[PDB]
């Protein structure tokens, strides 16, 4: 009666004893002594029964035996040759007499050793038991990451040193090695996975949802998973009854920004988000019950259920389970042999998104020109002189906020008009985006289309006509958008009414900034005719989306650290 | 829409959101400062915006959006380089479907993903068995015939009764295992296929499912067969004999790239908690698996990211390399 | 009859058998343990008559 | 039996501050994090974990 | 006297510890190694 600490002691003891010796013969062979101590503790550790007899067995001298060991000959020699010593060749055994049969003494206890297999179980269609055999199952980390700096030192400096500028050991593991029975060199590699992984059952989610509807779910704060629609308006007071709408409907800190948790923090049985994370493809939210995504602009209020939502980045599982140092090692991985950005150009662009004297003339000549190549093909001296005259000024390059602005310096501002250090700044950060495009495409695998999707759209999400730029100075985007899905449901909103309707080429008489309907500005086309019963034609190509997708979403957000902000004009003011 | 790179508050030459009202939709573009330009700024806004970024409800939930908070977190809390952060970012942004991560794993990309495979194996047992003296008391009875007609001609069935009762105060006998002789069971490399198991929700496109069973079909030693026989066991495709006995299956289950390495390191739980499989030993590098022959009695147990695991199996001493 | 998949398992069995001992007289000349094993091994393995 | 188990001390002297080899513990950043005082202190148990 | 036992200040010495290549690492920097001075010496198997 040794209660439940000293039963937990035991526990431990049976786990540790288990795992001690469960093929010890084969395991110390090398160290007699080490067999003789478990079988001497084994024979010493069973109580001993009646002393009842007449008669018994006992040896050549007179001393009676302690019992009988069976086992097969291949272990009866093994023991035999250099473990426990002969005591005597022949017994003396009742007969209701001088028998050979060979006994040892062990540890206290003297005994038979019997190794019955010659006599019996020999040329006979019974199988010999005691060759029951076992179901062991192995573990095997396949790809983990030392996530924390501290995990990442070695045995001496330079142990696995190359060749290269860059030592090919920064990354995470992939593969895992091991020994076979033959001990030869064996591999699994992350390509053995789509046995497991790359089956449909990834998404049979929706019994986990029943089942977890079924619990105590609490009202929390609707503000990350609700949408709403547009209200129909200049974009001014819709964010002003979002500020007051916001500046109270927390009642809590939301559990979707705390991102500061590190793993143990995050994995701690305090964390009420830890029984919230099911499928590494999904995020489970407190959802409301019965409202159809979008809902209105006043949220209803209804008894809250649980809904999920399918992740489509990588990324965007929690940062405690995908580490920063984890993610710019594999960006370290990625970026070998690529094309790199030069001290001076770099420093350029740093030293003018870290400038905070930025003249908002430039802002109004992109909001006025507004990505049309009909104006910028009109402001050719004015654009180089604004241009050179920031330049030399205070040595920090400008127009690079948009992305329909400089490869137009590059196409006609390129020839030798503008100083030569700001052109190299310009190709250098198209290389950039066209290398990080390259990677995309090098990273992908062509020829297998399914339902009309390029491999391209089909891998990457800057590469996917489905997702869009953040700002859309040309409807081509959306024309990209809604025709090449086509097996992906569509619909667009824009403030209120669904749909647009591309009307471009506004001029004096009917500018009509306070206009409602789904009129938006293309844009003029340059060599063409606008026309009024023309259809809307892309300005640009496929790539033109992709292009500046990858620019607003790599150079922009990463250069200025998440400090750049991105806002609509009144141009019923600025005009 | 427009982008401004930074927020000025005192430059006085402008009056302060004349030209623009701040519209932040993106977790990436979030600017709690920049909030001052609309109309209405109070200290409320500023101090509760400091810690959840303002995105508007009609513009996209960050639940729903592509863009959602962790790529924002690591893209404003990181310090290591611009060019190794922009390749972060670009390695972040790839799709997770079955198709993609297929596209990722034979391209040689690492997704964000960690794993372990399970493998169940068999090994010949010898057995040790010590009984004792006076364990059994055996009665034997008297042996009676039984002449049966035959084909052609009679049998005799010989009948013998017998009784045994075991005479111990407690355990007197002890068995134990022993041995492990020749392993009849191979420690190779063999994936366990899910597309045996049917039950599940199949998905929407049926060729795009055929197209990932014949992809599941190539790099595998045991895969479906390829007339797919419906009304049965759906059992393997054959082939001549495998080289050195019968292959185990190795099914994998998934982890988050940050998972404590010493818990792996001794005897642990398949689930990943106790409520235990064996782990052998085994390196993430051909450089360490070789060198953990104990060359200067060479224990390499890490080197930068790659990782040695020393042998928890009960085969330490066994299995020459 | 141990069908084919075993018989490949024996087919490696007897080449890392072959490989294993075929000079051991002068291989564990320093090991007096496995020459004993083996030649047990050995003398215990023919049936008599 | 009662044990004394160091827990913060500092290699106060810049003599102490000595390794097996140059490189035994590096890193791939430009500090190495192995110039800070220790916070923890490592021992076994009775299991050896 | 209160016997100390085998410890490390880093992960580092004390998994190296159990004499790798005969390792006997004493301080890299700042963390230190002190080997075993309990009479548990030869005992309590890693």
């Amino acid at each position: 009666h040794l209660n439940r600490v000293a039963r937990a002691a035991l526990l431990s003891d049976l786990k540790r004893r288990v795992c001690a010796d469960m093929f010890f013969m084969t395991r110390h062979a090398r160290e007699p002594r080490l067999i003789s101590a478990y079988l001497s503790d084994m024979v010493s550790c069973t109580q001993p029964s009646v002393m009842v007899s007449r008669i018994t067995h006992t040896n050549t001298r007179g001393r009676q035996v302690d019992g009988v060991l069976v086992t097969t000959a291949t272990l009866k020699r093994q023991l035999l040759q250099g473990i426990l010593q002969i005591d005597d060749t022949a017994a003396d055994v009742p007969v209701t007499a001088r028998v050979p049969a060979d006994l040892v003494i062990v540890g206290d206890k003297l005994v038979f050793l019997e190794a019955l297999e010659r006599r019996v179980y020999q040329a006979t269609r019974v199988a010999y038991p005691l060759i029951g055999n076992i179901d062991i199952t192995f573990i095997m980390p396949m790809g983990v990451f030392q996530a924390n700096s501290m995990d990442r030192y070695t045995r001496h400096a330079g142990d696995f040193s190359t060749v290269s500028e860059q030592d090919p050991r920064q990354f995470p593991p992939q593969g895992i090695f091991f020994y076979n029975k033959d001990g030869i060199l064996t591999q699994l590699t992350l390509r053995d996975a789509m046995g497991t992984i790359c089956h449909s059952s990834l998404l049979d989610v929706e019994a986990t949802l029943v089942a977890l509807r079924q619990q105590h779910l609490d009202r929390q704060c609707y503000f990350g998973v609700y949408v709403a629609e547009g209200t129909e308006d200049t974009l001014d007071v819709q964010m002003g009854r979002f500020m007051e709408t916001w500046a109270d409907m927390m009642p809590h800190h939301p559990h979707w920004v705390n991102e500061h948790l590190t793993i143990l923090q995050f994995i701690a049985p305090s964390n009420p988000r830890l029984r919230f994370e099911l499928n590494p493809a999904f995020d489970f939210f407190v959802a409301p019950g019965d409202v159809d995504l979008p809902g209105p602009q006043r949220p209803p209020e209804a008894m809250p259920t649980v809904n999920a939502t399918l992740r489509i980045i990588n990324g965007n599982i929690p940062v405690p389970l995908c580490p920063i140092s984890f993610r710019d090692c594999r960006g370290t991985q990625l970026g070998l042999g690529r094309h790199t950005m030069t001290p001076a150009t770099i420093k350029a662009v740093k030293d003018t998104f870290e400038d905070r004297a930025y003249p908002t003339i430039f802002y109004m000549l992109e909001a006025v020109i507004h990505g049309n190549e009909r104006n910028f093909c009109a402001l050719l001296r004015l654009l180089t002189q604004c241009i050179r005259g920031y330049w030399e000024q205070s040595h920090r390059v400008a127009f690079v906020n948009n992305f329909h602005m400089l490869m137009y310096i590059t196409t006609y501002l390129g020839n030798g008009e503008l100083p030569e250090v700001c052109i190299n700044i310009y190709r250098d950060l198209l290389q950039h985006v066209r290398a990080l495009r390259q990677t995309i495409t090098d990273f992908t695998i062509q020829g297998e289309g399914h339902n009309g999707e390029t491999s391209e759209a089909l891998n990457n999400i800057l590469t996917d006509d489905t997702f869009i730029a953040p700002i859309l100075w040309d409807c081509d985007a959306l024309i990209y958008r809604d025709e090449a899905a086509r097996d992906r449901l569509p619909a667009i909103r824009v403030s209120g009414r669904n749909g647009y309707q591309a009307l471009h080429f506004v001029d004096m008489a009917g500018h009509n900034f306070q206009r409602r309907d789904n009129v938006l500005i293309h844009g003029r086309p340059v060599r063409g005719d606008t026309g009024q019963a023309i259809p809307i034609t892309p300005h640009h190509d496929r790539e033109w989306g992709i292009l500046s997708k990858i620019y607003y979403y790599i150079v922009i957000p990463a250069f200025s650290r998440g400090s750049c902000c991105t806002m609509g004009v009144r141009y019923d003011r600025l005009y | 829409g427009l982008i401004m790179m930074a927020y000025q508050a005192y430059d006085e030459t402008i009056a302060t959101g004349t030209f623009f009202y701040p519209v932040p939709v993106n977790p990436l573009f979030a600017c709690p400062e920049h909030l001052a330009s609309l109309r209405g700024m109070t200290n409320a806004r500023r101090v509760l915006a400091k810690m959840v970024p303002p995105i508007p409800p009609f513009l996209g939930a960050n639940h729903h959006a592509t863009i959602r908070q962790p790529v924002a977190y690591h893209v404003t809390h990181s310090k290591s380089d611009f060019n190794t952060l922009t390749y972060s970012l670009l390695g972040g942004y790839f799709k997770f479907t079955p198709i993609s991560l297929t596209h990722q794993l034979r391209t040689g990309f690492h997704p964000g993903i960690a794993f372990t495979v399970v493998r169940q194996d068999r090994f010949a047992t010898e057995q040790l068995l010590y009984a004792e003296r006076a364990s059994e008391s055996y009665f034997v009875g008297q042996i009676q015939v039984h002449h049966h007609d035959a084909i052609g001609g009679v049998n005799f069935t010989l009948t013998q009764p017998r009784a045994h009762v075991d005479l111990g105060v407690g355990y007197t006998a002890v068995c134990a295992t022993a041995a492990l002789r020749c392993p009849l069971t191979d420690m190779g490399n063999t994936a366990q296929n899910l597309f045996f198991s049917r039950g599940g929700v199949p998905m929407l496109h049926d060729n795009v499912t055929e197209s990932l069973r014949r992809i599941t079909a190539s790099g595998g030693r045991l895969n479906p067969t390829e007339p797919l026989p419906i009304f049965g066991g759906l059992r393997p495709a054959t082939s001549a004999g495998i080289a050195r006995g019968q292959a185990s299956v190795c099914e994998f289950v998934a982890m988050p790239v940050s998972t404590d390495l010493q818990y792996f390191r001794t005897a642990c739980n398949p689930r990943g908690r106790a409520s235990e499989a064996y782990p052998p030993l085994c390196s993430s590098d051909a450089a360490m698996l070789r060198t953990a022959h104990a060359g200067e009695t060479g224990a390499d147990e890490v080197h930068l990211a790659q990782y040695l695991i020393r042998d928890a199996s009960p085969l330490r001493g066994c299995l020459p390399l």
